[PDB]
């Protein structure tokens, strides 16, 4: 039989896939790991030089590391291979840069000041006055003081990853706008895709402003939308020139940096307290909208997974494993979801059943429909697991299989029909049904969102009701748990890809999110991460100009 | 009155699972641990000391009149005051005779007054130190519960319950608690459930057999019994996440009529 | 009785309607007419159902250009509203003799559902209206359109919008006067949430109905934050008396006598009238003349310039005919005050600091909003308890359409709900004759 | 008048009450007693004297380990607690013959005060309370002993830890019930965040009176949400009268069949007793012989299982007598319930993932802690809509002292004010006495 | 402003009397230097069980 995950398993196992036993404790412990080694000779000399004496990493306390063989992790749809500490969140760049970019960035429509300044103030608006703003913007943005040298600006090399960048729904407005600063939707989609977006766009302009890495990192995400608001305002009274009184500069202040401003994120409530732009903050549909695999795939399934990648590396990792429990983290949890082909291969068997048996979309969204599909899906994922050891041996944790086969029913369930409640659905029976099968299932709680899913998957209650695009960290049952989230953005994806949608919730995100210019590529997040699991990757945010070289 | 029916399903496994959750099926006896052994084992006390309390017995204790809460009968070590410790398993994937849900179930339907924690890579039961020992010497470990290669007892550090068995037949284990010996073919016990090593290793006896394992074993697998030869345990699940589903959308007869 | 105070209430057109009346008999705590407007605040529940059909039929579903394709609903709520109406009262009714008031607005565009006050009895917080409200409204439209089971979802979001994720009502068509208590400045900061706007438009552009609303919002907020309490109880009860009710007829007698005159001027006439009723004297002649100026009565005192307050932002606002003035009249009034007398400002300081506020927040690029959406539940304008917000409401009463936050902009849904109710329409009025009915039993 | 089935009424001990009582004569928007305990929770404040007195004379203001040195007043709150009530008395005091009471508790050593019904009919909620006591504390603390002008804000800080600062009451002396609305996690929320260490205190850890408390508590909670509104309405009033009051014994009689068994002599018994009252029929006969179970009355069969599911945790939390087996034994009662007849678990598995919950966060590192501090409104246990939090306070009542965080360590204030009325110590005695008065009303 | 931020105390008398009067298990300075030992390994991020 071929199997999408079997090279990975020949790759990173010696003996048969197939094989039922093995031999341990012949591995030296820590020492068979190039990665723990470099950990201990670092630790040494930091130990010695910085620490004076205050020993930091022992690896001789605790549990006897490496008693088993510990496997190296491919990157699934990409030919490369990585230790697992090189995923860790911290050690990988990649990772970082992906939350940096979705955290510094805020989307401002300016249709409402345009009007304000034509009508209001006196002041035409033109596209060579569109484009003088710009100019301004971009100077002020990172730490310009326009014309005032006495003024205190920061570095310019310390944010050169700040950009204030435009785009249209106009077709003329656009192409008379200079393209030194625009984000061509044209240039940038399929026409049909181009099409589509443009209509839900309408005729007005937006102005996408990314912070410099760096303030997100000193402060917090409620810093970025402030730093934007605050840079727009100054541009646009230097760039406009207005004579007229102070109440109408108040006006026009709220018309231009209050009215039209799109955040990542919102603010949460209660004991997960925090400001906008976070990542408990950031809806499934969003998450799916920032991802921009459906500008350069036409594969539902590919599209589907590179969301449930994005997914797990922000929430599983970032969210959860830091923001909210902190440690080592929960890198072995997200992991599983995009390092071999495991789920690449149980989502393709999902699609392939459903168009066999109902077609593309060949259905409307039935109880019948969700039951067989999922039943089937969650089936064959676990037999999948049986009759392949080595298999069960790489997702050595029940939590890091039932979410993979969950997911790979939900996504099916979700080509079926075309909608997410109905996907997410048949995430809970395949939760259900797994535990049934194997008499397992994650961790000790953890299902509490699987038993109370079902219920809550088509309610219609105030605090149970959402569509699983306007779903998120901040929903009551998916508040705590690991190995969920990341991949209910890929099902509510799926729910899209199975129609040939250009977006999912919001358009003017897939549109800010095609930038060129942002450091992490959202076209291939499974590629960057692989790339920063290889040290080869260039992140924003550090301070290397004001600091000493000794 | 009404006959319980436990699960659903006519394979093996079912039947199992069945007897597993049946508190009126007898557990068939396999091995003799004496309950010095079992107690060292466990790690918790030395055998020969007295047990430690946590809070004084409840007859010097007194309570408020409470009639709902004193028509219960307390456990031997309820009312002496003992502390609650924990017994611990680790049950392979590769036909282990309890399986962790199967295990937490059978305990819950079969013991009085315990708290079972179901997981993956372990299961564990907690208890009072006397009642825990004894049930635990009497059920847990010479039962069919127990198979020294395929289940072990482990406190910390659970790792093995899917992964490959040894050239042994034996689950893997970091700390290395237990240790098969060739020139007997039993099991030896070198450390407690924890980590910390015993003065004497303690002998649970020889593993299970392959051969019978697959006819006790209560979990479903492709070289085993799998799911798809028992369409009634899958059926009866789909019937309980469209019952969910239905009464979280409504929750009137009208809506249970499509069911 | 406890105080020995005596007002005599005048109308909004400066007649005597009563003499001697009791100080206590305006108190929140005993006004008939605060506590049924506050119980409608607490139950009265506005449905957009235009926007609900507007949402549902273009997937509008999400929030600030949020769309979600597929997810369209066609129904017609417009055009049933009548249907949706009778079935959200019958699922909201609790007994026969009930409230459960659900009124067609605008031709079957809008409801206005008043929640029975017996589901409120039993709530500890005033959130159950709109959550019963959106619930009802939930049912009624999936059972009179035959809704599919798998597009509850999309209902809920088009009524709803965001809540589970977003602690709050951001992309919905169901709105109420009140916020979410999670978000309030303060803790009894519920009742300062009603904006300028809101208020002018409740009360159809009249000045001293929206006077008298704003103060009687804020007095109320100020003894539910435990603010009047003890000691300070009296000196709210004068400003709520002198400031919203026009108690003594202060601030019709100001502005008349400024007419053609400015904010000196009314500075002059409020410090005239003071002397002259015996609430300040004279403390001491400095060497240089100026002689200082002690109250004999300082809540009263704070009371006359509360009311001399609100009259010179009339003045200078209809002077100009524009609302920009009311940060600066604030502002330069207390301070001539202050230094004309010697004696404090309008709430020792926190009127001017609000106002500096106003000025900061209405009057620059850092500026955010016109003075139209003021409201006590804002970190700019919360440190006057009660005494910076009602002025604002003569002020944007006094703008002749130079503002971009015009009422009719902002508060269009708001007035066409509640101007049907009198004691929301006319304040002043209705809470004057609330008065008069508890006067003999202090 | 809507719902056509009755109940029998049984008190805590077993015996026979009433026949052929309405179902809606026990619903929180008709008991008279559900009605008075929510309005007297939100009046009843906890204040500290001899915890303001230690905290003054150490100058401990500032919360945990925080001292300030030079801000020390030495003052005998404790001795002079009766003069100490009597001014509070007098300032929260509306006209005379409002139901403001402030008793003295432990010796003075505590003041449980009562703020009038009038203060809240003109507040938006319910946090006017705790801050009108405060304010009256400052006053009568200021007023009896002499405090320098300077030092009103060292006692403030005594009386309230933070406000300003952390919107809580956190390093304070005064304590309520109910929560502050800043710590709500969903809207409605307000009466779920009454932790369960907080009911067993108050109850004086009696199981049967604890779980009419939880459960009322949490079902008017749910109709405070919107939850129970239309066609959920009849689900949550059985959930009530059958789990929280033991409408037909049934909580008892499943105690009494299982006295030495184990949980799944409970299911076992649970079924029986569905079969026999009709409740649940067999659809239909499988191949291997296994009896497919169906819902006759979908709410009635949900109401036996929450039944089931507090009597499961009684018998298995006594036998144990520990509170660390609640997690489990709400999953499990559940899990082999759902696999022996084929039938929905008690809240259609929403309860079984709260235990799914419970047990992650009572047995590992990730947060949580013992059953006692878990509640309504915690992040863990909101899930289920009342149908969970009753069995916890039943096991914690079964509780023989191995918890640490115990209502002793917890609810200490809380517990020993709240003890001394009798509506809140023994709610179940006074809710079938309500339900009572208006039984011929339907 | 990083170490303010990277900065919590932790109060450890509690959880020695847990240790003490629910698992009891003694708590001695030896006992507190392992415990030191092992959480300045533990806290940067470093592997103790599982
Ligand atoms: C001590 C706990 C209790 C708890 O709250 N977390 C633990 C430990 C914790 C620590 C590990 C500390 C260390 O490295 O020593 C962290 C990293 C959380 C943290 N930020 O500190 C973690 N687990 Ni856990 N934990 C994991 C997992 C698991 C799986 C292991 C499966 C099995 O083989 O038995 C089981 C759950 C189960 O009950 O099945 C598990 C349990 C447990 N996990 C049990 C008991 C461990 C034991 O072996 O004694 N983890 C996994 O399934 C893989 C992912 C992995 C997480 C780290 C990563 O993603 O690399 C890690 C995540
Ligand atoms: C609440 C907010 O005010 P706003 O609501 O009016 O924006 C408040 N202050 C602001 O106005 C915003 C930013 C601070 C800007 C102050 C710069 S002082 S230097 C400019 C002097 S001048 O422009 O007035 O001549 C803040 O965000 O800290
Ligand atoms: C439950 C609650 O913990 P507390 O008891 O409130 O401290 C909550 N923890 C979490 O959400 C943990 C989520 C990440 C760790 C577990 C991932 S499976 C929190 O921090 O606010
Ligand atoms: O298994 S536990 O639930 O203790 C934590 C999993 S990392």
């Amino acid at each position: 039989e071929k199997r999408l995950f079997l090279k990975a398993l020949k790759e990173k196992f010696e003996e048969d896939p197939k094989e039922k036993y093995t031999k341990f404790y012949t591995f030296g412990g820590w020492e068979q790991s190039a990665r723990k080694r470099e950990f201990v000779e670092a630790n040494e000399k930091i130990v010695s030089e910085k620490r004076q004496g205050i020993p930091l990493y022992n690896p001789d306390i605790g549990v006897p590391l490496g008693q088993r063989k510990l496997m190296p992790y491919k990157l699934s749809n990409t030919d490369d291979y990585c230790e697992g500490d090189d995923l860790h969140f911290l050690n990988n760049a990649a990772i970082q840069q992906l939350w940096d970019d979705i955290r510094r960035t805020v989307i401002v429509g300016m249709d409402t000041a345009h009007s304000v300044l034509e009508k209001r103030l006196g002041v035409e608006v033109t596209p060579e006055t569109i484009n003088e703003y710009m100019h301004t913007i971009n100077h002020s943005l990172p730490g310009g003081a326009v014309v005032q040298e006495h003024m205190v600006e920061v570095h310019p090399s310390l944010a050169w990853d700040c950009y204030a960048r435009i785009f249209t729904g106009d077709d003329e407005l656009a192409d008379e706008l200079d393209s030194r600063f625009l984000i061509d939707i044209n240039k940038l989609f399929p026409e049909e895709q181009a099409e589509t977006l443009k209509a839900a766009i309408g005729k007005k302009t937006y102005q996408v402003s990314r912070v410099p890495s760096l303030v997100g990192r000193v402060c917090d995400g409620g810093t970025i939308s402030r730093w934007s608001a605050m840079q727009i305002g100054m541009s646009f009274i230097t760039a406009y020139k207005l004579c007229a009184g102070e109440a109408a500069t108040a006006d026009f202040s709220y018309a231009s940096k209050h009215a039209d401003v799109i955040q990542m994120g919102n603010a949460l409530p209660g004991r997960r307290a925090r400001g906008p732009n976070e990542p408990g903050g950031i809806r499934f549909g969003i998450l799916s909208d920032v991802v921009q695999t459906t500008r350069v795939s036409e594969d539902p399934v590919e599209q589907s997974l590179e969301v449930v990648a994005t997914g797990a590396a922000l929430y599983d990792q970032i969210w959860l494993g830091a923001y909210m429990s902190g440690g080592i983290g929960f890198t072995q949890y997200a992991t599983a979801s995009y390092t071999d082909d495991i789920l690449d291969d149980f989502s393709y068997y999902a699609l392939d059943y459903v168009e066999k048996k109902y077609g593309r979309m060949g259905t409307k969204a039935t109880m019948d429909v969700v039951e067989d599909v999922a039943g089937e899906v969650t089936l064959y994922a676990l037999e999948q697991y049986d009759d392949y050891p080595a298999l069960l041996e790489d997702h050595f944790g029940g939590s890091q299989r039932a979410a993979v086969a969950a997911a790979a029913s939900g996504i099916g369930v979700c080509m079926a029909t075309g909608n997410s409640n109905a996907g997410v659905n048949g995430w809970y029976l395949s939760q259900i049904l797994h535990k049934e099968y194997h008499s397992r299932l994650g961790f000790y709680g953890y299902d509490l969102q699987d038993q109370c899913g079902a219920s809550n998957s088509l309610a219609i209650r105030n605090d149970e009701a959402a569509p699983l695009e306007l779903r998120g960290p901040n929903y009551p049952n998916y508040a705590m748990n690991v190995g969920h989230q990341g991949e209910y953005a890929g099902i509510a994806q799926a729910a899209h890809s199975a129609r040939g949608d250009a977006f999912a919730l919001n358009p003017l995100v897939k549109v800010a999110f095609a930038d060129p210019m942002l450091v992490f590529d959202f076209s291939k997040p499974r590629k960057e991460i692989a790339r920063g699991a290889l040290r080869e990757f260039e992140a924003a945010g550090e301070r290397d100009v004001i600091l000493p070289a000794k | 009155a009404y006959t319980p029916q436990f699960y659903p399903g006519a394979t093996k496994v079912a039947e199992n699972r069945r007897n597993h959750l049946n508190p009126n099926y007898e557990l068939e006896k396999l091995r003799e641990i004496p309950d010095e052994d079992v107690v060292k084992i466990m790690g918790h006390r030395q055998p020969g000391e007295d047990y430690k309390t946590v809070h004084p017995p409840l007859e010097e204790m007194d309570f408020v009149e409470d009639y709902a809460r004193d028509l219960v009968e307390p456990l031997n070590g309820a009312k002496e005051g003992h502390r609650v410790r924990y017994i611990q398993f680790a049950d392979s994937m590769y036909f282990a005779p309890a399986q962790p849900y199967d295990r937490s179930r059978s305990y819950m339907s079969r013991l009085r007054g315990v708290d079972a924690g179901t997981l993956s890579g372990r299961q564990v039961v907690e208890c009072r130190e006397s009642d825990l020992e004894e049930f635990s010497k009497n059920i847990l470990m010479d039962t069919e519960l127990f198979d020294p290669a395929t289940s072990g007892m482990r406190g910390a550090t659970v790792h093995g319950h899917s992964l490959r068995l040894d050239e042994n037949g034996m689950m893997f284990d970091a700390l290395q608690r237990c240790v098969f010996d060739e020139k007997t073919g039993h099991v030896m016990y070198v450390k407690d459930q924890v980590g910390k090593p015993l003065d004497a290793p303690v002998d649970v006896g020889e593993p299970i057999p392959e051969a019978k394992l697959r006819e006790i074993t209560t979990i479903y697998r492709n070289d085993g019994v799998a799911m798809r030869a028992d369409p009634d345990v899958i059926e009866v699940v789909k019937r309980i996440h469209r019952a969910r589903t239905l009464g979280g959308y409504i929750p009137t007869n009208e809506t249970f009529k499509g069911l | 009785v406890k105080y020995e105070d005596k007002i005599s209430l005048y109308d909004a057109k400066g007649n005597l309607v009563a003499e001697n009346v009791p100080l206590e008999a305006i108190s929140p705590l005993y006004n008939p007419t605060i506590k049924s407007m506050v119980k409608n605040i607490k139950r009265t529940v506005a449905v957009n159902l235009a926007g609900i059909e507007g949402t549902l039929a273009a997937g509008k579903i999400g929030g600030k250009g949020c769309q979600v394709p597929g997810r369209t609903l066609d129904i017609s709520a417009v055009s049933n509203a009548q249907a949706i109406a009778d079935e959200v009262e019958k699922i909201l009714k609790v007994s026969e003799d009930d409230d459960t008031a659900v009124k067609i607005i605008n031709g079957g565009k809008q409801l206005a559902v008043q929640v029975p006050t017996a589901r409120l009895e039993v709530a500890a917080e005033y959130s159950v209206s709109m959550l019963s409200t959106a619930m009802a409204l939930k049912e009624a439209l999936i059972k009179t359109f035959n809704i599919d089971m798998f597009d509850g979802s999309t209902v809920h979001a088009a009524i709803v919008g965001n809540y589970p994720q977003v602690m709050d009502y951001a992309g919905g068509n169901i709105a109420s006067l009140l916020g979410a208590p999670s978000m309030m400045e303060g803790l009894g900061y519920a009742l300062r949430n009603i904006p300028v706007n809101h208020a002018v438009a409740t009360t159809k552009k009249n000045m001293m109905n929206a006077i008298a609303f704003s103060s009687v919002m804020e007095q109320t907020a100020t003894f539910e934050m435990g603010d009047a309490v003890g000691s300070f109880e009296r000196q709210h009860l004068l400003g709520l008396a002198y400031q919203g009710l026009n108690a003594d007829n202060l601030v019709i007698d100001f502005i008349k006598a400024n007419a053609k005159g400015t904010v000196g001027s009314v500075v002059e006439t409020v410090i005239d009238r003071a002397i002259a009723d015996g609430v300040i004297v004279v403390d001491k002649t400095m060497s240089s003349g100026f002689n200082m100026y002690k109250p004999a009565d300082v809540n009263k005192w704070n009371a006359y310039a509360a009311a001399g307050l609100v009259a010179a932002v009339a003045v200078s606002c209809g002077a100009a005919r524009a609302a920009q003035n009311v940060a600066s009249v604030i502002l330069y009034f207390n301070d001539i005050l202050e230094y004309e007398t010697g004696l404090p400002g309008v709430d020792y300081g926190r009127s001017m600091g609000t106002a500096v506020g106003f000025s900061f927040f209405s009057h620059s690029i850092y500026g955010g909003g016109g003075p139209g959406i003021f409201n006590g539940n804002h970190v700019v304008t919360r440190h006057s308890k009660g005494f910076a917000i009602p002025p604002v409401c003569a002020a944007m009463c006094a703008d002749a359409g130079t503002q971009m936050f015009s009422p009719e902009h902002t508060s269009g849904l708001v007035g066409s709900v509640y101007s049907a109710f009198d004691e929301f329409r006319e304040p002043m009025k209705y809470v004057i004759e609330g008065a008069l009915s508890i006067k003999d039993q202090f």
